[PDB]
RNA sequence: UGCCUCCUAAAAUGUAACGGAGGCGCCCAAAGGUUCCCUCAACCUGGACGGCAAUCAGGUGGCGAGUGUAAAUGCACAAGGGAGCUUGACUGCGAGACUUACAAGUCAAGCAGGGACGAAAGUCGGGAUUAGUGAUCCGGCACCCCCGAGUGGAAGGGGUG
C-alpha cells in the first residue's frame, strides 16, 4: 500500500520575500510553494492607567 | 401467582471415573462449557462431551490451571 | 420472513439442497457451491 | 522498550500453534530459531523433551559458506535433513517458532524436504 | 457553453433532479441510496434523522 | 537528505551531552512519530469527508490518512458504534523531519501571539501536542477549492523520560515557546 | 398446561407444591469453515471547536470488558477483536456410548467419494455450550424407472429427497 494511492510528493524548493530560500520536498506541483513570512524574519533571537495625565490632561 | 415453570433436567456430570478401565469411544464426563479439559487420547465433541479415543484406563490431573480428563491406554 | 428455500443443481437440476435465507436481506437467488451425487462432483445450485 | 515486545510477542505466537501442533517419537518437530544473524533448528521429540538431531549456523561448514543469509539456510537445511537420517527419520512437523514463513525460513523449509523430510 | 454568459449569483444554492436517476445505485438499498450509510442526515441545515426522512417519501419498515 | 534531520545528529545530539552526565549515546532522546489528526466529529452527518477529510489532510502530510472508527455508541453526539468520526496520519523516519521542517518554517511561525506554544503541554514523559484553528496556511491548500474549515492537533512522540529532557529536545528544532 | 437455565435439592445422578426468579416459538449468506494476527473495560496526564463521555499520544492495567439472544457452566492459550480467500449450513456410512418404561433425544473417533483453507501438520458433517419445536394418518412436489390385474402402454401404486 505505499504504491500509487499517496499523493505526488517530490522535492520542492522554497523562496520567500525575505530572500532566505531552502529546499525540501512537499506536495506542491512544480517546485513552486510561495511564501511571504518565514521563521527567520522574525525573533526567538531577541524579542486608564497613571500615564495618563503627562499630557496635561 | 407468576412463577411455576422449569425445565427438564439435562443429566449431566461426571460418567466415567479414576481408574475405570473404558472401551473405545465411552462418553467419559458431560458437561456444558469446557468444565474439565480434553488431554491426552480424550477428544472434545460438539457439546463438550469428551468422549474417548482408544480402550484404557482413565486417570484425571492437572495441566497448567485448568483439570484433565486422560486415558493410559 | 426466513422462507425454506431450495438448491436446484445447475447440470441437471437435482433439488438436491434445502435451506433457509433472509428474504429481505437477500432478495436474489443464492449460488453455492455444493455435491452433487447425481454427478458425483461439486456444480453450481441456483435457488428455485 | 521495543526489544521486549518482540520477544514477549513472539512466545506469544510460538505457543499458539504449539497447542495443535506436537511432535511425537516417529513425527517429531523441527523448531527453528531466526535471529538476525543466524538460524538454528533442532528435533525435539515432545515426550520427554529428547532432541535427537540439531544442525547450526553457526559451526565451521555453514560459516564458511558463499552467499547471503538465505544462502546459509539452505545449506543448514541439507544438514538436518541428513542429520535425521542417521536417526531414522522420515516424517516431521514444521514449528514455525513464531515466525512468519517466508524468507529465511521458507528457504530451509524447502531445502530440508529434497534431502528425505517428508512434509 | 460556446458563447453568451450564465450570471447566477450568490444569492442561490443549487437543487438538481435530473433525468439519468443517476444518483441511485442499484447495488444498494433504500437506506443507503439517500442516507449514505450514517443516522442523521443535513436537509434544510437542520437535523433529521434518516430513517424518519425517507419514511416522508413512502419508504418504511419493510 | 532532510535538513532538520541532518541538523539532528551534527551538534544537538552532541548538545544534550553536555547538559546530563549519561554513560551511553542511547539514553539521548530522539522524536520517533508525530501524529496528526484531524477529529471530525461533525462527520457523524451528511458525510462530508470523502473530498473534506481524506483530500485535505493528505496535501499538507504526503501519504494518505487512516479513517478511524468510534469504540462505542454515544447518544448526546449522533453517533453510533463503527462510523467513521476520526482521520489520524503517521509520521515516521525521513518524512516525518519533511514535516517538522516545513510546519516550523513556513506554518507555525504563521501562529500569531509570540509567546511561541506553551512550554507546559506536555504529559509526564516528554510527548507534546498542540493545536491549529483552522486548514492553516499550510501553502499546498488553497482557499477557493477546499469545503468548510477544520482544524487538527498534531502529536510529537520522543524517547524522553521527562519533560524538560523533552523540552530541551523539541525547543531546538523550531517549535517557539516561553 | 410443551421446550431451556438457576434455586429449592440434603457436595454423583435424580427429586414435589396454585414454591422462588427469568427466558423461547427466532436470528446470521456471515454472526458458518479455515489460515493468520492482535488484547479489553475502567482509571490518570497532554491537546482546535471537545463538554463526565467522539477522535490522538503516553502511562498503569491478568480479566472487574466482550459472548446475536435468559441464566448457568465456560473462554485472556482465548470461544473476545481484525483481515484474506471460500461453502464441510456436504453425499455414502458409522465401531462404541450417554440418557431412557416405550416412543424419542443426545455424543461419536474413524472409512471412502468429492471439496475449502493451509508451505505443511491438520481442521471443517453449521453457530462457545444447552432452547428457537410437533408423532402417526392422509395428501403435494421433484427425481429413480421398481410393480403395471390377458399382452404392449397407460391410470394408479411404490422408492429416495
Ligand atoms: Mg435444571
Ligand atoms: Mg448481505
Ligand atoms: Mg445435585
Ligand atoms: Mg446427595
Ligand atoms: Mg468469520
Ligand atoms: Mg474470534
Ligand atoms: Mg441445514
Ligand atoms: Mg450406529
Ligand atoms: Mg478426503
Ligand atoms: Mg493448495
Ligand atoms: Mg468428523
Ligand atoms: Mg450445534
Ligand atoms: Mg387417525
Ligand atoms: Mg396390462
Ligand atoms: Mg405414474
Ligand atoms: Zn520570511
Ligand atoms: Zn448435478
Amino acid at each position: 500500500m505505499k504504491s500509487d494511492i499517496h499523493p505526488a510528493y517530490e522535492e520542492t524548493t522554497v523562496v520567500c520575500g525575505c530572500g532566505n530560500t531552502f529546499q525540501t520536498r512537499s506536495t506542491k506541483p512544480g517546485g513552486r510553494i510561495v511564501v511571504e513570512v518565514c521563521s527567520q524574519c522574525h525573533p526567538f533571537y531577541t524579542g486608564g492607567r497613571v500615564a495618563r495625565f503627562e499630557k496635561r490632561y | 401467582s407468576r412463577n411455576g415453570r422449569d425445565s427438564a433436567a439435562q443429566r449431566l456430570g461426571v460418567k466415567r471415573y479414576g481408574g475405570q478401565v473404558v472401551k473405545a469411544g465411552e462418553i467419559l464426563v458431560r458437561q456444558r462449557g469446557t468444565k474439565f479439559h480434553p488431554g491426552v487420547n480424550v477428544g472434545r465433541g460438539g457439546d463438550d462431551t469428551l468422549f474417548a479415543k482408544t480402550a484404557g484406563a482413565v486417570e484425571f490431573g492437572i495441566k497448567r490451571g485448568r483439570k484433565t480428563v486422560s486415558i493410559v491406554g | 420472513v426466513r422462507p425454506k428455500i431450495t438448491l436446484a443443481c445447475e447440470v441437471c437440476k437435482h433439488r438436491n439442497y434445502i435451506t433457509k435465507k433472509n428474504r429481505r436481506n437477500d432478495p436474489d437467488r443464492l449460488e453455492l457451491k455444493k455435491f452433487c451425487p447425481n454427478c458425483g462432483k461439486h456444480q453450481a445450485h441456483r435457488e428455485t | 522498550s521495543v526489544s521486549a515486545t518482540r520477544r514477549i510477542s513472539r512466545l506469544r505466537r510460538h505457543t499458539r500453534l504449539r497447542k495443535k501442533l506436537s511432535g511425537t517419537a516417529e513425527r517429531p518437530r523441527l523448531v527453528v530459531h531466526r535471529s538476525a544473524r543466524h538460524i538454528h533448528v533442532q528435533l525435539v521429540n515432545d515426550l520427554n523433551g529428547t532432541t535427537v538431531a540439531a544442525a547450526s549456523s553457526i559451526e565451521a561448514d555453514v560459516r564458511g559458506v558463499p552467499g547471503d543469509k538465505k544462502a546459509r539456510s539452505v545449506r543448514v537445511g541439507q544438514l538436518i535433513a541428513e542429520r535425521a537420517k542417521a536417526a531414522g527419520i522420515d516424517t516431521v512437523v514444521f514449528d514455525r517458532g513464531g515466525y512468519t514463513y517466508g524468507g529465511r525460513i521458507a528457504a530451509l523449509a524447502d531445502a530440508a524436504r529434497e534431502n528425505g523430510l517428508s512434509f | 457553453p460556446d458563447s453568451g454568459s450564465v450570471k447566477v449569483g450568490e444569492t442561490v444554492k443549487l437543487s438538481y433532479v435530473d433525468q439519468a436517476r443517476a444518483g441511485i445505485d442499484p447495488r444498494k438499498t433504500v437506506w443507503e441510496v439517500v442516507s449514505d450509510g450514517l443516522d442523521y442526515i443535513q436537509v434544510g441545515q437542520t437535523e433529521v434523522p434518516s430513517r424518519a426522512y425517507v419514511s416522508a417519501f413512502g419508504f418504511k419498515g419493510p | 537528505q532532510p535538513r532538520l534531520k541532518e541538523r539532528y545528529r551534527s551538534e544537538i545530539r552532541d548538545a544534550l551531552r553536555k547538559q546530563f552526565g549519561y554513560g551511553n549515546v542511547m539514553q539521548i532522546p530522539t522524536v520517533t512519530k508525530v501524529v496528526v489528526n484531524m477529529g471530525v466529529g461533525e462527520a457523524a452527518r451528511d458525510a462530508k469527508l470523502i473530498n473534506g477529510a481524506v483530500n485535505d489532510l493528505a496535501l499538507i502530510t504526503g501519504q494518505k490518512p487512516e479513517v478511524r472508527r468510534a469504540r462505542k455508541s454515544i447518544a448526546q453526539f449522533k453517533l453510533r458504534e463503527g462510523m467513521p468520526v476520526g482521520v489520524r496520519v503517521t509520521l515516521r523516519g525521513d518524512r516525518m523531519w519533511e514535516f517538522l521542517d516545513r510546519l516550523t518554517s513556513i506554518a507555525l511561525p504563521r501562529i500569531r501571539d509570540f509567546r511561541g506554544l506553551s512550554p507546559k503541554q506536555f504529559d509526564g514523559v516528554g510527548n507534546y501536542t498542540f493545536g491549529l484553528a483552522e486548514q492553516a496556511v499550510f501553502h499546498e491548500v488553497d482557499v477557493d477549492k477546499i469545503d468548510r474549515v477544520r482544524g487538527m492537533d498534531i502529536n510529537v512522540v520522543t524517547s524522553a523520560a521527562t519533560d524538560d529532557e523533552g523540552r530541551a529536545l523539541l525547543r531546538a528544532l523550531g517549535f517557539p515557546f516561553k
